[PDB]
């Protein structure tokens, strides 16, 4: 339906999930509360 | 750390001067951690001194 249903784990990336329904979640550019510094350095790596 | 039971010790019978024989392993085993939550114990430390 178009959700981001995050997961919840600290776990390493690996590029064989590159393939499978996980993303990497810096890249969700969705606002945090709290945690807002982190996003928008993340802001910064958008294509120009 | 933790307090691991001899649990071979006792099933080997052998001998043990205690009741519950009880040795203190330093640090715990921490597989599938991405923070070592025993590195992150000496962060504190660090940020304290």
């Amino acid at each position: 339906a178009g959700e981001f249903e995050f997961s919840g784990r600290n776990e390493k990336w690996d590029q064989s999930l590159y393939l499978s329904e996980h993303f990497p979640a810096l890249f969700s550019d969705v606002p945090l509360a709290g945690a807002n510094t982190i996003i928008a350095i993340m802001r910064l790596f958008t294509p120009q | 750390g933790f307090l691991r039971t001899d649990d071979l010790a006792i099933a080997a019978n052998f001998p043990r001067a205690s009741r519950n024989p009880q040795t203190y392993i330093p640090y715990t085993n921490q597989r599938g951690t991405v923070t070592n939550e025993f590195a992150s114990r000496f962060r504190t430390i660090v940020a304290t001194l």
